[PDB]
């Protein structure tokens, strides 16, 4: 079989393929982003006063 | 080949012998190695084994097996009947038979003829006789030929005479002599065709009658070059007296007259003048004898022509006696005794029968009507022939002319007093009984002279060098008093003795006063039976004025001096006698004799010649002695009758339209033509001749006159068409009245006036015309292909075909620039017109489509081997499927595929069209090959009709071999296109085996335009969807990709173009441009088709091909080994300069620019009218016009070629672009469709990063059109990433390529798309490949590369953000925060002040107002990556200062922003928290208050989120949650607001 089935032309091929191209640079983009951003606030939190931080307000404001 | 069979070697020598016979020695050494081959063949001339009885039985007992030689073949019971059946009718033996029809099973020409296979090899049998005594032909024939090299003029005459007469050379040496052998074949010849005649006479007293027919043709053939054979052998004075006699014999015992008489009369006309006259065997003891022994004749005529011919060979002894003894003879008795038996054989009808042999034997089947009833007015009483099909050959014409005028030559100079004294007796006959005609002799004899004497200059001047010679003398007296009959022969022969122009003058110069005959007596003859005409006539008048006109018209065709004279001489009125004479009552046959002398004398006429023409014909058609309208129409209609005088009419109207000049301005006719009378000047001609053609068609019964006056009005037509100017007009509408004055308005105006083309036009709008066209064109196909090429309907359909195309081509400029200017000079002006159009035809294609059959006839005449008319049919059809109207009509179900469905008429045109592109081509003449030309229209044709309309089926796709359905297509089971055998297969063919890689030159042309047909027509029909499936099958089915790329060559800088090379300059001017075009165009079809298919073939999930792919392009087949990919990447060069261009100083001429001469194409024509106007100025303005004139003209010379030169590098620039487009294509389509492993395939990605890198490096900042193709798939292949030295590479590489997109950035180069992909491009280098010595040098070194360019660079970064485009702004977005990661990662940042002195950060947290309105979608991620910018700078120290500086608190809240939905609302809500509590927590306890702030206002709202978190959407939305609540407690914690309370 052949001449089609289920199939696309070249000129909405390499379309897909530049969406596909973009779409996954954005998606690494934010998931480097969201790493470094997590990685900064596990430096910055892990120095001292990891859980008072929170119990402070659970003390204060209403459970 | 070289084991050829018999028939075979017998072609193939003949064919070099026609060869050699045509000055063309390049097959000597073939010829001597083929005659040894042969020696056996030619030893015996014909000879056929007896049949036997053994071999018989042999054959009949055990027809199992035979052993031939040393081949064996099994025999069945239908080969063993088709052996017996071959002997039975050929009587020849078993063995010889089986043999004969083995070869032509083996050679399969069975299927070639479709006949019975002892059809075939009776025709082989033939043909092997055929062969082998027209080689003996020719060698006779090229060993005596004059005009070639004395040694090979000797080698063929000894190759002769050792194989040939079987006599050794001189350098060596029971057999039998050669002269018997030759009598016996002939006898046995001519008992075979008796016994053919006899039997066939009894059996249809079929199938085969063609076959018939063929053999006796070459039976007649092979008679005919044994005959001339025998002449040769007895011309080489290889004769005696036996052969004499027995050939005398076999005369005698003649019994029917017919062919075979004019084929041996050569042979004893030779033995007579080598025994009887003094040429040879001088025995005049023999002579006597043989004179007492010739003088039982079964026929006395041919007695008494022998008796004749001896006579008159004989005579040359008793001349003299001093040569030879003439002692104790009598001389009176003996010419008494000859006198008398010369004049009973003239009584005999000696002469009689000779005229009727030479005019039997130039029999032809059409005749030129200018000499119509010419030489045929004599009382002919020998039996006729019985008109068989058995025409002569032109060697024997040669040598019965030339014997003819040996014998002539003789009679004159040795039997003077003979013809005086048979003159004397016929006038004293005639006087004495003038109402009794005498005897003919002398005018039969002179009518064989001239008969002799035509178109052999060299013999003629004889009769005109020696004036006081024998022929001169009896030419002079041949011209005193005489009768009508004498007087005619003597102008006939005058005539017929002017194949030149020095003869014709000659003959002039001796019929004039320097008693003989002169012009005088002629002109006072005429003039005496014009006034008796005129106030009955004879045939023998009728006659001589028929012989004088005819001779006159000769002569001023022939001769210059006597046209110059005759038509302007005062005391002859050659032009006013002919005129009074035509206007009485008289025979058509004298007025189409003055018409053909007119024609003549106009042949070449200058402006004074035709105006008195004119004059003279306005003065006898106004006045011919009722009203001028009237005798004109009168006089029309009177020379209408018949065809003779219509057609000479119609020819002189032709001759008289063509102008002095010669084939624009001064149409050829006076302007005043027709001024004083009220009559429309030339226009009556034209309606006449229309009215002729289209009415009086009918009366015409002979089909030769029919086809010769239509040939002649369209002839007509045509010179009318043609004398009319296009441009002229078309230039003249546009500038002369709108920007020229109104002065040379009135020219042209006058010009479209009087010239006949808008009538012809308006005659061809009526059906008549057109149906009266497509009856002519209508024809049995028997006819044309048993015409000859030269035939007059061919000629006929060639010229109306011609018309058709003229037509078509004007109609649209008749219709927009004539009709309505005549119109309005009709409405206007008072003129009397009436219209002979039909306003229902708006075009030219409303009358022709209702004509079905006129396509099928077309079609059907491309099997006739005519290359010109295959070239008409071919561009008819094209230009008829390249209308609007005429499909329209058809396909409104449809007409044309059922019309061609009817007999199978499509099966058989396509059959014809792949023969015909099958057909080899001449190397040598490429450009002149008409195979070639004929295949070159059919492409064209193809292409056009593909072209045109793709979505409907059309007449291409039946010829191709489809089923044309409605708006679907199909193949049949079992048709031609199913068994691979149709068009389409036969173009894949001729295209797989065609080479183009040659050393003599090198890439030749006219193959390259070829192949770029073929491919375009292979795109044409691959594009279209109704025809692409099928076409892909068929074509993966047969592997033509694979055969494509064995076909494939490569290019380099030195393999030159048809011998020339590409860097030098004139390849620019030279055609070698249009050659590189086709070929990167067909290597860019050839890449198209391949990704497609690898695409194809690589989604529907099948092995069995990919793998096939990936080995071909790799260098492999399962080993021959091709050029990867990679090696046709060698069209990228930019050492050729093709952009760059040397600007020649053009000191003048600099103001001239091409604003108006411009797609890309600059005309020419806008700037020469340009520099024309400014050259007139510059001559109106005399200063020194006259010498810097020539610096003008070269500078022009120069500015021409520079356009040119422009336009071709343009074209070669897009041609390029494309190539490279679909190239990168295909690489695309090698990237992503490919699952073969990595590791391996890494050796061909480092290769082609070498290969485009300097590509890139060369047109970094050049062009921005193939930088996107280049720099696409480097992304691409960007993302889709021993190993030490693998890895080192890799990072050289990229670390050189992210240099030059940086510089183009800074540099501002190229679309917002390039600099999109030179974004992805740095980002992914600046993210995965720095991101440990080796890396820290490496960052540091990025670090330095960055700062070398500087805040120029984050300029343009920062402006094409925020722009127009949706994607540039977030890949700069997107690169800004890689490019602050990487600083930092190398307590300060250079980066963030850079950005911060440009205003940048300023902007950026101004936009952050509206954001709501803002936020899969472009803003939503935009948006996104803005806040990830601006939250990366909360994290240092120093940029704290600036963001606060910026006063983003109170841009948020302008903002009023404080399942998926939801979770994206809370992803903003997040990161808005986090880049709050950066900047708070940044700088330290100066922001702390802006914090209370936003928490006291923002009270409650973060209570929610803190005590909420106190499938996979709800996990999402819970970490966001989480996240939102994680920000706020830092932002809490940091700002301290605790202590607030």
């Amino acid at each position: 079989s052949g001449t089609g089935l289920g199939e696309v032309d070249v000129d909405t091929y390499l379309s897909n393929l530049q969406t596909k191209t973009t779409l996954s640079m954005i998606a690494d983009g934010l998931e480097r982003s969201a790493r470094d951003f997590d990685a900064f606030l596990e430096e910055n939190v892990t120095l001292e006063w990891e859980a008072q931080r929170k119990r402070i307000y659970q003390h204060f404001g209403i459970k | 080949m070289t084991d050829l069979r018999k028939l075979e070697a017998l072609q193939a020598l003949h064919a070099e012998l026609v060869a050699v016979r045509q000055h063309r020695f390049e097959g000597l050494q073939v010829l001597e190695t083929l005659l040894e081959e042969q020696t056996d063949a030619f030893k015996a001339l014909i000879a056929k084994p007896a049949r036997d009885t053994k071999d018989r039985e042999a054959l009949g007992k055990e027809p199992k097996k035979l052993k031939i030689g040393e081949e064996e073949y099994s025999l069945n019971e239908d080969f063993v009947n088709d052996c017996l059946k071959l002997a039975d009718e050929l009587d020849l033996n078993e063995k010889e038979s089986a043999r004969i029809l083995i070869d032509c099973d083996a050679e399969g020409d069975v299927e070639t003829q479709s006949r019975p296979l002892w059809e075939c090899g009776v025709i082989r049998f033939h043909q092997e006789r055929k062969y082998l005594l027209d080689c003996m032909r020719l060698i006779l024939e090229i060993a005596a030929d004059e005009d070639i090299d004395a040694g090979l003029q000797e080698s063929f005459g000894v190759a002769a005479e050792d194989k040939i007469f079987g006599i050794p050379p001189p350098w060596e040496r029971q057999v039998k002599k050669f002269i018997p052998r030759c009598m016996e074949a002939m006898k046995g010849v001519r008992s075979m065709l008796q016994c053919m005649a006899d039997k066939a006479n009894a059996r249809n007293m079929l199938d085969n009658q063609e076959t018939l027919d063929f053999s006796r043709l070459s039976l007649v053939e092979q008679h005919e070059c044994l005959a001339s054979i025998l002449h040769a052998a007895v011309q080489r004075h290889h004769a005696t007296i036996a052969d004499f006699q027995d050939f005398i014999k076999i005369l005698r015992k003649w019994d029917k007259y017919d062919h075979f008489l004019i084929h041996l009369i050569p042979v004893l006309a030779a033995y007579i003048t080598e025994f009887g006259s003094p040429e040879g065997m001088g025995d005049l003891q023999q002579a006597r004898r043989l004179n007492d022994f010739i003088c039982s004749w079964a026929l006395p005529v041919l007695g008494a022509a022998v008796r004749a011919w001896w006579i008159a060979e004989h005579n040359g002894f008793y001349l003299d006696d001093t040569v030879q003894d003439l002692r104790g003879i009598n001389l009176d008795e003996e010419d008494e005794q000859r006198t008398k038996q010369f004049l009973d054989a003239l009584k005999e009808g000696a002469f009689d029968f000779i005229l009727s042999v030479a005019a039997d034997c130039k029999a032809q089947e059409w005749q030129d009507p200018s000499q119509l009833g010419a030489r045929q007015w004599l009382q002919r009483k020998i039996p006729s022939l019985p008109s068989e099909p058995f025409p002569f050959s032109h060697f024997l014409q040669h040598s019965l002319m030339v014997h003819l005028e040996g014998f002539v030559d003789a009679t004159i100079s040795n039997l003077p007093d003979v013809l005086r004294k048979l003159r004397t007796e016929e006038d004293e006959q005639r006087q004495l009984r003038p109402n009794h005609e005498q005897d003919m002799d002398l005018e039969r004899f002179l009518i064989i002279i001239s008969y002799a004497y035509e178109g052999r200059p060299d013999a003629a001047m004889s009769f005109w060098e020696d004036p006081d010679s024998n022929l001169a003398g009896f030419l002079q007296w041949a011209s005193r008093r005489a009768s009508t009959p004498l007087v005619s022969a003597f102008c006939e022969m005058l005539r017929c003795l002017a194949d030149n122009e020095e003869c014709a003058t000659a003959a002039h110069n001796f019929l004039l006063d320097e008693q003989s005959l002169t012009w005088s007596q002629i002109f006072k003859e005429l003039e005496y039976f014009t006034t008796k005409v005129c106030s009955e006539i004879e045939p023998e008048s009728a006659l001589m004025l028929e012989c004088y006109l005819r001779l006159i018209a000769k002569l001023a065709t022939e001769s210059e001096i006597a046209r110059k004279r005759l038509i302007m001489d005062e005391d002859f009125n050659l032009v006013d006698t002919i005129l009074k004479l035509s206007v009485g009552v008289i025979p058509h046959r004298l007025r189409a004799c003055i018409f053909y002398v007119l024609k003549a004398l106009m042949i070449r006429k200058t402006h004074e010649e035709l105006d008195a023409m004119w004059r003279w014909v306005e003065a006898w058609m106004t006045n011919p002695f009722p009203g001028p309208q009237e005798c004109m129409e009168m006089m029309f209609r009177e020379f209408g009758t018949g065809f003779e005088q219509s057609n000479a009419f119609i020819q002189l109207l032709t001759t008289l339209l063509v102008p002095p000049e010669g084939l624009n301005d001064s149409v050829p006719f006076p302007e005043w033509l027709g001024s004083s009378i009220r009559t429309l000047g030339i226009e009556p001609y034209v309606d006449f001749v229309f009215d002729v053609f289209a009415n009086r068609t009918k009366d015409i019964s002979d089909p030769s006159q029919l086809r010769i006056l239509r040939l002649s009005c369209l002839d007509f037509v045509m010179v009318c068409l043609v004398t009319f100017n296009e441009d002229l007009i078309v230039l003249g509408h546009e500038s002369n009245i709108s920007i020229d004055d109104a002065m040379a308005a009135t020219n042209l105006a006058t010009y479209v006036r009087l010239h006949p083309f808008s009538r012809v036009m308006e005659w061809l709008f009526n059906e008549k015309v057109i149906t009266s066209l497509i009856n002519t064109i209508h024809q049995d196909p028997i006819s044309l292909g048993s015409a000859s090429p030269d035939s007059p309907l061919v000629v006929s359909i060639l010229r109306a075909i011609q018309v058709m195309i003229k037509a078509l081509e004007l109609q649209e400029t008749y219709l927009h620039l004539v009709r309505p200017e005549v119109l309005r000079y009709q409405g206007e002006a008072g003129v009397r017109r009436k219209p002979v159009a039909n306003a229902a035809y708006s075009a030219f294609e409303d009358g022709i489509l209702s004509h079905l059959s006129l396509v099928v006839d077309l079609g059907k005449y491309c099997n006739l081997g005519h290359a010109e008319l295959t070239l008409a049919c071919l561009k008819l059809l094209e230009k008829i499927s390249t209308s609007s109207r005429i499909l329209s009509a058809w396909s409104p179900r449809n007409k044309a595929i059922v019309q061609l469905e009817r007999n199978g008429e499509g099966e058989t045109i396509s059959a014809s069209l792949s023969a015909s592109i099958m057909a080899t081509l001449d190397p040598a003449l490429a450009a002149s090959g008409e195979n070639y030309r004929v295949k070159l229209a059919i492409l064209d044709f193809l292409y056009a009709c593909l072209r045109a309309t793709p979505d409907q089926p059309t007449i291409a796709h039946q010829l191709l071999g489809f089923h044309c359905e409605l708006s679907k297509l199909g193949i049949e089971p079992k048709g031609p296109f199913d068994m691979q055998k149709s068009l389409f297969h036969s173009l894949l063919n001729v295209l797989i085996t065609l080479t183009v890689s040659e050393e003599e030159q090198g890439m030749r042309g006219y193959l390259v335009t070829l192949k770029y047909r073929v491919l375009r027509i292979l795109q044409l029909l691959w594009k279209s969807p109704l025809s692409a499936s099928l076409v892909m099958d068929e074509l993966r089915a047969t592997n033509f990709l694979f055969h494509m790329l064995l076909r494939e060559v490569q290019i380099q800088p030195q393999l030159p173009w048809d011998g020339q090379l590409v860097t030098g300059c004139e390849f620019l001017l030279s055609d070698a441009s249009l050659a590189y075009i086709d070929y990167l165009a067909s290597r860019a079809a050839i890449f198209e088709y391949i990704g497609k298919e690898l695409c194809s073939v690589s989604q529907n999930r099948i092995p069995s091909i990919k793998r096939q792919i990936f080995d071909a392009l790799n260098g492999q087949i399962f080993p021959l080994t091709i050029p990867s990919i990679f090696d046709f990447f060698d069209f990228i060069n930019t050492d050729y300069k093709w952009e760059e261009i040397p600007s020649p100083h053009f000191t003048y001429l600099k103001d001239l620019d091409l604003g108006p001469c411009i797609g890309v194409h600059y005309d020419i024509r806008k700037a020469q009218e340009i520099l024309a106007l400014k050259r007139k100025e510059y001559e109106h303005s005399q200063l020194a016009t006259p010498e810097f004139l020539e610096t003008v003209e070269l500078e022009e010379k120069v500015l021409i070629e520079w356009l040119t030169v422009r336009n071709r590098a343009n074209l070669l620039l897009t041609a390029r672009l494309n190539l490279l487009q679909a190239w990168a294509n295909l690489l695309l389509v090698m990237i992503e469709s490919n699952d073969f492993k990595s590791t391996p395939k890494m050796a061909f990605l480092l290769q082609a990063l070498q290969a485009i890198l300097p590509t890139l490096e060369a047109f970094s900042s050049l062009k921005s059109d193939e930088a996107f193709e280049l720099a696409r798939v480097a992304k691409v292949l960007l993302w889709k990433l021993e190993q030490f030295t693998v890895g080192n590479l890799i990072g050289d590489k990229l670390f050189q390529l992210f240099q030059l997109c940086l510089s183009a950035i800074s540099q501002c180069s190229g679309t917002p798309e390039l600099r999109s992909l030179y974004y992805s491009i740095c980002y992914r280098y600046l993210t995965a490949v720095v991101d440990t010595r080796s890396v820290t040098n490496a960052r540091a070194r990025t670090l330095k590369a960055i700062t070398l360019y500087g805040d120029r660079l984050l300029n343009v970064i920062c402006d094409d953000a925020y722009g127009s485009d949706t994607t540039c702004q977030t890949a700069a977005m997107i690169l800004l925060n890689a490019l602050v990661h990487t600083s930092r990662a190398s307590v300060d940042c250079p980066i963030i002040d850079a950005l911060n002195r440009l205003n940048f950060i300023g902007v950026l947290v101004d936009s952050l107002k509206e954001i709501l309105n803002e936020w899969a979608s472009p803003s939503q991620q935009y948006t996104s990556a803005k806040l990830a910018l601006l939250l990366q700078l909360c994290q240092t120290r120093q940029g704290a200062k600036y963001v606060l500086q910026a006063n983003l608190f109170r841009a948020l809240e302008q903002s009023g922003v404080f399942v998926v939905a939801l979770e994206r609302h809370y992803a903003l809500l997040v990161a808005l928290a986090r880049v709050v509590g950066a900047a708070v927590t940044a700088r330290g306890a100066h922001n702390i208050v802006q914090g209370r702030k936003f928490l006291t206002q923002h009270r409650g709202l973060v209570v929610h989120v803190l005590k909420k978190n106190a499938i996979l959407a709800q996990q999402a939305l819970e970490e966001r949650i989480e996240e939102l609540a994680e920000a706020f407690m830092l932002l809490i914690t940091a700002t301290g607001f605790l202590e607030y309370e």
